[PDB]
């Protein structure tokens, strides 16, 4: 029982952690796509 | 008339296991500090850029 | 303030783990104590049997042999009960839990 | 942004944040797979010992 | 329970209690089958003597 | 008596062992599917 | 994950852990089916002898 | 037992293999479309 | 580490980790550099026009 106390991570906490990690990752990827929409407004200025 | 059987097998095995655990702990500490170094390097690279 | 809160949260979590370890220590010691108590109860029953005057010398010798064996068991359990390399029942000290 | 095209500070910052998340994501997934709190001793080695 | 799956302290405690009862079950059945209170000196030896 | 002491595994013990082994197997398989949800946000990054 | 697609460390680690559990699963099922603690001497051979 | 050891591919292994193969295929097709966006700026250069 | 449950080897391992991280703090402070100036190694000030 004491070894179980020390070891044996809690699935409730681990599931919550991975779920929030996945959402943060997807948010980061979407924001990365928005930022990687690197300015074509420079091209827009160019032909003017 | 002492024989040839090992005197304190459990003590010897405990010493061996303790040595293994100590070396593993040292490796773990090194890995943690190396990961911290990686993170610091990435931050410094971003700021220098 | 966020840094202070992070420090407090981490400290409290580790403290909860330490308290769990203390509970484990108490459980182990109490189990050993329960076994010792059972042995003592059996010894008392044997003594009640022995003190009667109908028993002869050989009968008393056998009863005292059993008593000595169980006292040896009490001593052995007390000496050899161990938790994480600490003899809980072989010392008269104290333990501190953060 | 509008003034520079050779670099993207926003992209660099986002990539750093993504990697910082990835560390914890991998940790959590492997911890669930193994079913052990102390895994590979990348943590408090006192618990491992 | 909900925290851990590698061990089951409830199962361990239940098994211990079951074994403790099984000892007395065996003693009682043997005592009835033989018809003798003092049997094989697993008990007071002065009575047997 | 002695042979039974040596042999004759504890059915309670192995029932518990297989139950937790099956649970670990199912959890590992579900997590394995979650991991095999392999990098696909790279696909989203591509068209950006 | 977000960096690389050619490999999946999470998948590899999960597969390793699944195999490690599967070993004990097979051992337990075989032990229950036979009803014998010492089976095929893949364990303590002194008990077998 | 031995025949199963030799044969009987590991479903986890080939599921992962096909998943990453499909992702590589989709990424290659998208990048191929980006490349087949072949130089058309030469057309813009022409009328200049 | 301050808990009284930890044994001598446990305290030794924890102190090893602490020493590793203190070494990392010293290393980062000493080697952090901007334009050939160690920002974290001196106690001066920089004047910006």
């Amino acid at each position: 029982e004491a070894q179980s106390r020390i070891q044996d991570a809690d699935y409730a906490t681990e599931v919550s952690n991975m779920s929030k990690a996945q959402i943060i990752q997807q948010a980061g990827n979407s924001v990365l796509a928005k930022a990687n929409q690197v300015p074509q407004q420079v091209l827009s200025l160019l032909q003017g | 008339s002492a024989g040839s059987a090992t005197t304190n097998p459990l003590a010897a095995l405990d010493d061996a296991i303790s040595s293994i655990d100590k070396f593993r702990s040292s490796l773990g500490a090194i890995q943690n500090r190396l990961d911290s170094a990686v993170t610091n390097l990435n931050n410094t690279t971003t700021n220098l850029s | 303030i966020a840094n202070r809160f992070t420090s407090n949260i981490k400290g409290l979590t580790q403290a909860a783990r330490n308290a769990n370890d203390g509970i484990s220590v108490a459980q182990t010691t109490e189990g050993a104590l329960s076994e010792i108590n059972n042995n003592l109860q059996r010894i008392r029953e044997l003594t009640v049997q022995a003190t009667t005057g109908t028993n002869s010398d050989s009968d008393l010798d056998s009863i005292q042999d059993e008593i000595k064996s169980r006292l040896d068991e009490i001593d052995r359990v007390s000496g050899q009960t161990q938790f994480n390399g600490v003899n809980v029942l072989a010392k008269d000290g104290s333990m501190k839990i953060q | 942004m509008a003034q520079v095209i050779n670099t993207n500070s926003l992209s660099l910052i986002t990539q750093n944040n993504i990697n910082k998340n990835q560390s914890a994501l991998s940790s959590s997934i492997e911890r669930l797979s193994s079913g052990l709190r102390i895994n590979s001793a990348k943590d408090d080695a006192a618990g491992q010992a």
